[PDB]
């Protein structure tokens, strides 16, 4: 609830459509398959 | 926290993934056909005695 020390820096936008490089990929079909790395994290470390 | 084309959204519990792909592939084919037939006869016969 109290939710101190600027939690986020005031970071609102991350990468557009990060979670698609992100995603799995196949070679002999050439479509993308579904997510594997969870990029959305932040693990406490805010990057502007 | 999830943005599509500055849009706050909420990834439900039953999704596991929405990424937008542009994906545009079109298709336009057109084809043409014409014939001409021309026939022309006229024949003169004249005899006299």
């Amino acid at each position: 609830e109290d939710s101190e020390r600027r939690p986020s820096c005031d970071i609102d936008k991350p990468p557009p459509n990060i979670e698609l490089t992100g995603n799995g990929y196949n070679e002999l079909t050439g479509q993308f398959r579904n997510r594997v790395i969870n990029t959305k994290s932040f693990g406490g470390q805010c990057r502007k | 926290p999830h943005y599509i084309l500055n849009t706050r959204f909420r990834k439900p519990y039953n999704v596991e993934s929405y990424t937008p792909q542009t994906q545009g592939k079109y298709e336009f084919i057109l084809k043409e056909y014409e014939s001409y037939s021309d026939f022309e006869r006229n024949v003169t016969e004249k005899m006299a005695s």
